C-alpha cells in the first residue's frame, strides 16, 4: 500500500533476476579469461550485453518509485544506487559519441606503439618494451627519448579527444544533478540521512588535502633521500636543490618508486631477505603457497578457503597448449562461488600476492549475506585495504621464520629493517603524492577552474609543486600527457588509492594493537591472534549496508581518514633519513629546468 | 507385515519443486528406520520430539513424507519456529512438530552447466502459509493498487521464480534433496510400527 513495501517487493525481486545474470556474465567472462578463443568472445560479450540491458532497463523501470518516500536505509541505499541511470539520461546520438570516443581512446592505448628513428620497422607496444626500458635501463638519453616519444605519440592523438570526452561527461553529469564529473566520482563517499556519521562531498576534498599536508614532512625527506642517492648515479644531470626528472623515477610516469630499490639501498652490502631459494629447495609449488595462506587466514579465526575455490580455480598456468591473460585476479562469481585466477611462479613476491588477493576472497565470502547491491566495499578502497594489509603482516620475517621458510637463526638488525621500511617508503609512500596529484588535477579540470589550452601549463605545475617532480623536455598544449596512463586513458577513479593507503595503516595500527604487540609496528604480524580476526570481521561482515564511517570506527575508533599511522609505522625510517638528510637541502625550487638552463 | 515403501520416496530419480512440495502418505506396513539413521550418507539430519532409536519400536496411525528440493542456505529453515522465504510462502512446519528432517546435497544430478531451471519456488504472496497448506497458483502479484488482470509490469509481479541451479555453486548453493516426516495418532488402530 505504501512506498516502502512495494520497494521492498520491487527489490526482492531485482535481487532474484540480477544475481542469475551476473552470474552468466561473470561465467562467460571467466571462461573467456582462462581460454582465450573467439566463441568465448562470442559467449562473454553476448551475456555482457545482454546482463547490461538488463540493468538499464530495470534503471529505467526503478526510477518510478519516489526516493524521498523511504525511511529503511537499506532500502534507500539500495534504490538510490539502482535508479541512478547515469550515461543513460544523453540523446542517443551523444551516447554513441561517447561510446566512440571511449573506445577510440581505450584502443589507441592499447595498441600504440614506437620505435627508434633508425628501423621504422623494429618496433614496441609500451608493455613489456618501453616497460622494462624505463625500469631496467639506465641510459639516461635511452631513457629520456623513451620519456618523451610515449608523451608525443599517445598525447598529442588524445588531447582534443579527452577534450570532447571532458565536454560530454561534464554534460552527463550535470544531467543528473551532479555539478561536474568529479563531484559525481566524489558520490561514492558522499552519506546523507545518519546523524553523527554524515559526510558532505566537499568534505572529502577537505580531508585529502589535509592528510597530504601532514604526510608531506615524511615524503618529503624520502625524495630528499632518493635525490641524494640518485645525484651519486646521476651526477652530470641532477641539481642538489632541482627538482627530480620525471624519466629517471623506475618508470613511465612514477606511479611507484619499486625500481629504485637497488639503485638507492643504504647498505648494499647486506644480503636482503628472499625466501625464493629457500621456498624452492623444499619443493614448494602453487597449492602450498596457497595453502600456506589459506591457514594464514585460519590462523585469525576467518573461515576458510570453500572446496569450490580449490576445484574450479586456476592456480598453475594452463600449460602452452591453451593461453590465458593471468593478471592475478580474484573473481567472486555470486551465488558462492569464489575464485582466483594467477599464473604463480613460485617466488617471495608472488607469496605475497597470493595472501593479497586470497585476502580479496576472504572479503568476498565475508558479506555473502548482504542483498545483492551491498555485495561491495563500503566505499572504493577498502577492498584493496583490506587485501594490502594481510601481505605487509604476513611478509615480515617473525612470520617468515615461523613458518620455518627461513633460517630460523637470520638475525633482525637496525641495518636490514632500515632496508625493509626503505623498500615499504619506496613503495607506498612515493605513490601517495602521485595519486594525490593526479586526481587533483583530474577534479581541477572537470570544474572548469582551468582553460583547455592552459591544461598541460597547469599540470607539470603541481608535480613541480608536490611530487618534486621537472620534466626534461618543455610539452605544449597539443600533448596530453596524463592520458597516455592507464587509468586516465581509460577513465577510471583514482583517489581510491590513496584511500586504500591510509586505511591500511589506520587497519593495521589497529589490529596491532588488538593482538597486544609490543615493539616497532612494522615488525607486527596478526597471527594466531583471533582478537584481531575479529576485530576485523566485524567490519567485513557489512559490506556497504553502513556509511563507511561507521564501518571504519567499527575497528579504528576514528570516523575519518588519518595519516598518524602512517607516520607511527615509518616513525623508525624517519628518524633514520632525519640523520642521513643533515647534509642534503629538504625541498626543491620550482625554477629550475632540465631544458631551459 | 509388508515392508513400508521408503525406497521409492527417498532416491527416486525426480523430486518435485518446493512450492508444489510432493506429499506422501504412509499406512499399512512395517517401517525400519535403523538404515536411514546409520546411512551417515545426509548431510543434515535433525529433529524434535522422538529419539531416533525409540521411534523404531512404537506404533502411529498414519506416516506423511514431504519431499522437495531447496537451496544450501534456506535447508536451516525448515525448523519449527523459522521464519524466510521457505518458511513464509513456500512451506510451513507448524512448531508442534512430530516427524523429522532429512537434507543430503544433490549437486550431483540436479544440476548442469548452463543452469537446471526445472525447479522453482514461490518468491512473493499476499499472506503467509498455515500449516502444511500448498498453494500452486501463479497469479500475477498485484503490488501496487491498479490491478493487472494477468500481465507483466510495473507494480505486477510472476509469484514463480526459477532456482539457478549449476553445478559450479557453493556449499549453500547446491541444490538439497529434503525429505520432512510427520506421525499422527488418532482413534483407530496403529498401522504403522515395526
Ligand atoms: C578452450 O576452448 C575451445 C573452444 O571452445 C574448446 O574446444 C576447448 O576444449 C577449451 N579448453 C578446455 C581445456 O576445455
Ligand atoms: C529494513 O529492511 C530490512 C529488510 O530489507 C529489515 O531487516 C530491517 O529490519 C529494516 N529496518 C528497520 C529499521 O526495520
Ligand atoms: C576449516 O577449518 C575447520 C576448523 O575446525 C575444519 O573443520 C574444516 O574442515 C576446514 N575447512 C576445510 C574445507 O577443510
Ligand atoms: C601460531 O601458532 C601455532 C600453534 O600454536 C604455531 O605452530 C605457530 O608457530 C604460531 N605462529 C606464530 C606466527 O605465532
Ligand atoms: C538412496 O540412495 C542414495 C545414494 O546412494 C543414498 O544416499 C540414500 O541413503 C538411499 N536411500 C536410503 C533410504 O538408504
Amino acid at each position: 500500500s505504501t512506498i516502502e513495501e512495494q520497494a521492498k517487493t520491487f527489490l526482492d525481486k531485482f535481487n532474484h533476476e540480477a544475481e542469475d545474470l551476473f552470474y552468466q556474465s561473470s561465467l562467460a567472462s571467466w571462461n573467456y579469461n582462462t581460454n582465450i578463443t573467439e566463441e568465448n568472445v562470442q559467449n562473454m560479450n553476448n551475456a555482457g550485453d545482454k546482463w547490461s540491458a538488463f540493468l538499464k532497463e530495470q534503471s529505467t523501470l526503478a526510477q518510478m518509485y519516489p526516493l524521498q518516500e523511504i525511511q529503511n536505509l537499506t532500502v534507500k541505499l539500495q534504490l538510490q544506487a539502482l535508479q541512478q541511470n547515469g550515461s543513460s539520461v544523453l540523446s542517443e546520438d551523444k551516447s554513441k559519441r561517447l561510446n566512440t570516443i571511449l573506445n577510440t581512446m581505450s584502443t589507441i592505448y592499447s595498441t600504440g606503439k614506437v620505435c627508434n628513428p633508425d628501423n621504422p620497422q623494429e618496433c614496441l607496444l609500451l608493455e613489456p618494451g618501453l616497460n622494462e626500458i624505463m625500469a631496467n635501463s639506465l641510459d639516461y638519453n635511452e631513457r629520456l627519448w623513451a620519456w618523451e616519444s610515449w608523451r608525443s605519440e599517445v598525447g598529442k592523438q588524445l588531447r582534443p579527444l579527452y577534450e570532447e570526452y571532458v565536454v560530454l561527461k561534464n554534460e552527463m553529469a550535470r544531467a543528473n544533478h551532479y555539478e561536474d564529473y568529479g563531484d559525481y566520482w566524489r558520490g561514492d563517499y558522499e552519506v546523507n540521512g545518519v546523524d553523527g556519521y554524515d559526510y558532505s562531498r566537499g568534505q572529502l576534498i577537505e580531508d585529502v588535502e589535509h592528510t597530504f599536508e601532514e604526510i608531506k614532512p615524511l615524503y618529503e625527506h624520502l625524495h630528499a633521500y632518493v635525490r641524494a642517492k640518485l645525484m651519486n648515479a646521476y651526477p652530470s644531470y641532477i641539481s642538489p636543490i632541482g627538482c627530480l626528472p620525471a624519466h629517471l623515477l623506475g618508470d613511465m610516469w612514477g606511479r611507484f618508486w619499486t625500481n629504485l630499490y637497488s639503485l638507492t639501498v643504504p647498505f648494499g652490502q647486506k644480503p636482503n631477505i628472499d625466501v625464493t631459494d629457500a621456498m624452492v629447495d623444499q619443493a614448494w609449488d602453487a597449492q602450498r603457497i596457497f595453502k600456506e595462506a589459506e591457514k594464514f587466514f585460519v590462523s585469525v579465526g576467518l573461515p576458510n578457503m570453500t572446496q569450490g575455490f580449490w576445484e574450479n580455480s586456476m592456480l598453475t598456468d594452463p600449460g602452452n597448449v591453451q593461453k590465458a591473460v593471468c593478471h592475478p585476479t580474484a573473481w567472486d562469481l555470486g551465488k558462492g562461488d569464489f575464485r582466483i585466477l594467477m599464473c604463480t611462479k613460485v617466488t617471495m613476491d608472488d607469496f605475497l600476492t597470493a595472501h593479497h588477493e586470497m585476502g580479496h576472497i576472504q572479503y568476498d565470502m565475508a558479506y555473502a549475506a548482504q542483498p545483492f547491491l551491498l555485495r561491495n566495499g563500503a566505499n572504493e578502497g577498502f577492498h584493496e585495504a583490506v587485501g594490502e594489509i594481510m601481505s605487509l603482516s604476513a611478509a615480515t620475517p617473525k612470520h617468515l621464520k615461523s613458518i620455518g621458510l627461513l633460517s630460523p637463526d637470520f638475525q633482525e638488525d637496525n641495518e636490514t629493517e632500515i632496508n625493509f621500511l626503505l623498500k615499504q617508503a619506496l613503495t607506498i609512500v612515493g605513490t601517495l603524492p602521485f595519486t594525490y596529484m593526479l586526481e587533483k588535477w583530474r577534479w581541477m579540470v572537470f570544474k572548469g577552474e582551468i582553460p583547455k589550452d592552459q591544461w598541460m601549463k597547469k599540470w607539470w605545475e603541481m608535480k613541480r609543486e608536490i611530487v618534486g617532480v621537472v620534466e626534461p623536455v618543455p610539452h605544449d598544449e597539443t600533448y596530453c600527457d596524463p592520458a597516455s596512463l592507464f587509468h586516465v586513458s581509460n577513465d577510471y577513479s583514482f583517489i581510491r588509492y590513496y584511500t586504500r593507503t591510509l586505511y591500511q595503516f589506520q587497519f593495521q595500527e589497529a589490529l596491532c594493537q588488538a593482538a597486544k604487540h609490543e615493539g616497532p609496528l612494522h615488525k607486527c604480524d596478526i597471527s594466531n591472534s583471533t582478537e584481531a580476526g575479529q576485530k576485523l570481521f566485524n567490519m567485513l561482515r557489512l559490506g556497504k549496508s553502513e556509511p563507511w564511517t561507521l564501518a571504519l570506527e567499527n575497528v579504528v575508533g576514528a570516523k575519518n581518514m588519518n595519516v598518524r599511522p602512517l607516520l607511527n609505522y615509518f616513525e623508525p625510517l624517519f628518524t633514520w633519513l632525519k640523520d642521513q638528510n643533515k647534509n642534503s637541502f629538504v625541498g626543491w625550487s620550482t625554477d629550475w629546468s632540465p631544458y631551459a638552463d | 507385515t509388508n515392508l513400508c515403501p521408503f525406497g521409492e520416496v527417498f532416491n527416486a530419480t525426480r523430486f518435485a519443486s518446493v512450492y508444489a512440495w510432493n506429499r506422501k502418505r504412509i499406512s499399512n506396513c512395517v517401517a525400519d528406520y535403523s538404515v536411514l539413521y546409520n546411512s551417515a550418507s545426509f548431510s543434515t539430519f535433525k529433529c524434535y520430539g522422538v529419539s531416533p532409536t525409540k521411534l523404531n519400536d512404537l506404533c502411529f496411525t498414519n506416516v506423511y513424507a514431504d519431499s522437495f528440493v531447496i537451496r544450501g542456505d534456506e535447508v536451516r529453515q525448515i525448523a519449527p519456529g523459522q521464519t524466510g522465504k521457505i518458511a513464509d510462502y513456500n512451506y510451513k512446519l507448524p512448531d508442534d512438530f512430530t516427524g523429522c528432517v532429512i537434507a543430503w546435497n544433490s549437486n550431483n544430478l540436479d544440476s548442469k552447466v548452463g543452469g537446471n531451471y526445472n525447479y522453482l519456488y514461490r518468491l512473493f504472496r499476499k499472506s503467509n502459509l498455515k500449516p502444511f497448506e500448498r498453494d500452486i497458483s501463479t497469479e500475477i502479484y498485484q503490488a501496487g493498487s491498479t490491478p493487472c488482470n494477468g500481465v507483466e509490469g510495473f507494480n505486477c509481479y510472476f509469484p514463480l521464480h526459477s532456482y539457478g541451479f549449476q553445478p559450479t555453486y557453493g556449499v549453500g548453493y547446491q541444490p538439497y534433496r529434503v525429505v520432512v516426516l510427520s506421525f499422527e495418532l488418532l482413534h483407530a488402530p496403529a498401522t504403522v510400527c515395526g
